[PDB]
């Protein structure tokens, strides 16, 4: 269980980074 | 680190058992019991407490020889023949035996007669004690069976409760990997901006 | 962490703290094969050896690994662990029907190279660190030590002498011809030679 | 003896002193106190622990306080009402720090920006969302929608304003574009409250259609933004702006209900986990304590109920 | 019982060699997903095909000049 | 010794269950990569 929570949390922080990018990117395409 | 949870890892089949052990066989074909695995246990002294006498008796049955037996022909007591009756001692040794058996038979009769008075009662009393041990042993057997079963209960109640978290976190992880990889392709495709920005800058 | 020489002399065999082993030609410099023992972790391999029959030699690594290698297939072939802790040295005899191993968990043992089983053990009261091992020229004596030094006559398997002239742990051990000399380096900041 | 889950003085506490329908209630983010108000126009403060004494009572609105939120640092309370005004109340002073006198009709909902400069989103019966910056009298943004707006929130980055109203569709206004970048369509009837998840990924939105719909408000979503639908609660003929709120761990969701029951749903399964009785009228506002498993519920019955729940 | 205990612990420790290899190989496989972005040896066998069995032919005895147990005691 | 043997036999049995399970997971993860990079 502890390992899976780290694997999940690695993607959780990866997702926030990728969506801060996507907003920054799409707000430059506009 | 072994981390099996057999009430959650329920898929484990006999075909998996054969395959899994075949892998360890291809390893243990190449890895052998050279280490002294028993360093956490004492070495046994099989001859603890034994006397010099009992050692030789162990070594007899260790070499697989039969035990000695008492000769019991003294109860039948053959008469001597004509060629041994010249030995006066060898005649006395017959009579003295016949006197000894007379008293063994007398004491046997006294034992049997007392046994006829009290064996039936004492055997009945013996069984009544022995019966109690059996019921009390079956009580202990039943009591310990439930305790073993209770441990299986506490294991399943733990493994299943953990099995939900494993199933949620696994399902969550796989859903984000596919979603996050998708976003990585989008953020590449939206760098078409770099194309339009150049063309608009030349204009 | 360790290196060893092919009996033909032209080729170098090697192991490292990265869980990998590598093998190369000395005479041209070309690497010839390399594998991860187990990839995906930085794990201490800390010995490697070559055995002059050609093969059936191995590596020692962190979690009491002592793996002989099926060199064609990049997998284990045999093993001689005897420890819970890592193994600092592995030595074959000339004919490879004796081998000895030891570790800082406090014992040294003699090994059936021919059948992959234990034969004999050296044991001691204190379980002191053992830092190196060496057969003699022939395999009839075995120096044992770390914080202190001792030598055994293996053909009788009895302890012979105890040496305390070092003022610190020993780091590497060799024996001379006919077991008549012993060569040692130590944390006492000297190199010291023993003989009779 | 019985299990306990919090430092509450009893597993359920009943807080009494309001004089009218309690439309709104919120915990301080530090967990020390909670603030509640409604048709009686006074704002009552209560400690969460011990005797839960009503240690302060702000007054000043000339109308019902429709909605009431703490700023994230807990240093100020934002409140808005039928006096067409948003007010920011300084906690240490107990005083009106600012009075955004610029709406032209009742203000139905208010939400302070989560971080950065303090901005106050507000939605009103004039049809406009407005974002007010503490440093200026004039609003930063005015987003005129055509129909009365009843609920508002920022997104977590505080750069989109999400609002809903009589048109049932939620608008999402992008504050750098000044356009509706997308709308969330699915409610059958007017929205009564919107609340933003702690992580900011999701919003819930309560409506007079007696459903709560969970929406994915993340910048990229690979498909439909409707995540799921919760049901069980009811909206009666009083047409109160029944609020909604998030558990601080996001595993649970609440909404106000006219059926007297305090509803909790589990976010993942959508099952009702609690349907606690005890109110005698519309449970207008519901909130979770930010650090400890405690439920707030505010009734039309002038009662506030505090109680433990097993947040397993 | 002491024979079987040694073999099971051996078979247990032999299985842990397999768990260790696969667990890291699973971990490296999942790590890719977690970060996914768009010949003399044979002659050595030949020599091994005598010397591991041949060398009795020459090593018939231990050397005569090798130190005796009583001599190395003077180290 | 019989107690220790019993404990060793179940630990060995659990170890073989892991070797099954890690082999199942390892192939599933490899199929997840082939579902996304190709």
């Amino acid at each position: 269980v502890g390992r899976l929570q780290q694997e999940v949390t690695t993607q959780e922080t990866r997702e926030k980074d990728l969506q801060k990018m996507y907003s920054k990117l799409s707000n430059k395409q506009w | 680190l072994v981390d099996a949870l057999p009430y959650l890892d329920t898929e484990y089949n006999e075909a998996d058992r054969q395959l899994a052990m075949k892998l360890v066989e291809h390893e243990c074909k190449t890895f052998r019991p050279t280490k002294n695995y028993l360093t956490h246990l004492p070495v046994p002294d099989y001859d603890a407490f034994l006397t010099k006498c009992m050692l030789k008796e162990m070594d007899r049955m260790k070499k697989k020889e039969e035990m000695g037996k008492l000769d019991m022909s003294r109860c039948e007591l053959p008469a001597p023949s004509a060629v041994k009756g010249v030995d006066r001692k060898l005649w006395a040794k017959v009579l003295r035996n016949a006197k000894a058996q007379n008293e063994h038979l007398l004491m046997r009769q006294i034992n049997l007669e007392l046994m006829d008075e009290y064996a039936a009662e004492s055997y009945l009393q013996r069984n009544k004690v022995m019966e109690d041990l059996l019921t009390h042993a079956e009580k202990e057997l039943r009591k310990t069976k439930e305790a073993v079963m209770e441990v299986h209960a506490n294991r399943k109640m733990a493994q299943l409760k953990a099995g939900e978290k494993v199933k949620q976190l696994e399902q969550s992880w796989v859903s984000m990997v596919t979603n996050n990889y998708r976003m990585e392709m989008e953020n590449r495709q939206i760098d078409s901006d770099n194309r339009k920005q150049i063309k608009a800058l030349k204009l | 962490t360790d290196i060893s020489l092919n009996a033909s002399g032209d080729y170098i065999l090697s192991a490292s703290d990265d869980s990998y082993w590598a093998f190369s030609d000395i005479r041209s410099g070309k690497s010839l094969c390399k594998v991860s023992v187990e990839p995906g972790s930085q794990i201490a391999v800390h010995s490697i050896e070559f055995h002059p029959d050609g093969l059936i030699f191995g590596t020692g690594a962190a979690d009491a690994v002592v793996k002989i290698w099926d060199l064609k297939n990049q997998t284990v072939a045999a093993a001689f662990p005897g420890h819970t802790a890592a193994v600092r040295s592995i030595a074959f005899s000339e004919n490879g029907y004796y081998l000895a191993t030891g570790s800082e968990d406090g014992e040294v043992k003699l090994w059936d190279l021919r059948k992959l089983k234990n034969l004999k053990t050296f044991a001691n009261e204190e379980k002191q660190p053992i830092n190196s091992l060496s057969f003699d020229m022939t395999g009839t004596f075995l120096g044992i030590g770390g914080q202190k030094v001792q030598v055994l006559h293996v053909k009788s398997w009895s302890e012979v002498v105890s040496l305390s002239d070092h003022s610190g742990p020993v780091t590497g051990v060799r024996f001379g011809e006919n077991a008549r000399s012993l060569v040692t380096c130590s944390l006492d900041k000297s190199l010291r030679v023993f003989s009779f | 003896t019985a299990q306990r889950f919090s430092n509450l003085m009893a597993p359920t506490m009943v807080l009494l002193g309001h004089e009218g329908e309690i439309y709104t209630g919120a915990f301080s983010p530090d967990g020390t106190c909670l603030a509640t108000s409604g048709y009686d126009q006074k704002i009552f403060f209560w400690n969460v622990y011990g005797e839960c004494e009503n240690f302060s009572t702000i007054k000043g609105h000339s109308g019902a306080v429709m909605d009431l939120k703490f700023t994230t640092d807990s240093s100020s309370l934002v409140s808005c009402g039928t006096d067409k005004s948003v007010r920011v109340w300084d906690m240490e002073t107990g005083t009106c720090a600012r009075r955004f006198r610029t709406h032209t009709d009742f203000v139905n909902a208010v939400h302070p920006s989560r971080r950065g400069v303090t901005l106050v989103a507000s939605a009103s019966d004039d049809g406009t969302c407005r974002v007010h910056d503490m440093r200026t009298k004039e609003p930063v943004k005015t987003y005129t929608n055509r129909y009365q707006q009843t609920a508002v929130t920022f997104n977590d980055s505080s750069d989109q304003v999400i609002s809903g109203g009589i048109d049932n569709v939620l608008k999402v206004w992008d504050m750098r574009r000044d356009e509706i970048t997308y709308t969330l369509t699915g409610h059958r009837d007017t929205i009564t409250g919107i609340s933003l998840s702690p992580s900011g990924k999701f919003i819930i939105s309560n409506s007079m259609d007696c459903t709560v719909r969970q929406w994915d408000i993340r910048p990229f979503v690979p498909g439909q933004r409707s995540v799921g639908v919760f049901a069980g609660h009811n909206h009666n003929f009083e047409k109160n702006l029944l609020k909604c709120s998030w558990s601080p761990c996001e595993r649970f969701i609440t909404a106000g209900s006219s059926d007297r029951f305090l509803y909790v749903w589990e976010t993942l399964s959508k099952k009702i986990v609690y349907k606690l009785p005890g109110h005698m009228g519309s449970v207008n506002c519901t909130d979770f304590h930010p650090k400890e498993p405690i439920m707030l519920s505010c009734g039309s019955d002038k009662r506030v109920f505090l109680g433990e729940i097993d947040m397993s | 019982a002491r024979q079987e205990l040694s073999h099971s612990l051996y078979q247990h420790d032999a299985a842990c060699r397999v768990i260790s290899r696969l667990s890291k190989e699973l971990t490296a496989a999942r790590e890719a997903l977690s970060t996914l972005k768009p010949a003399i040896l044979a002659k050595l066998e030949e020599k091994s095909k005598s010397l591991t069995a041949e060398r009795k032919q020459r090593g018939k005895n231990l050397p005569e000049g090798l130190a005796k147990t009583e001599e190395l005691a003077e180290l």
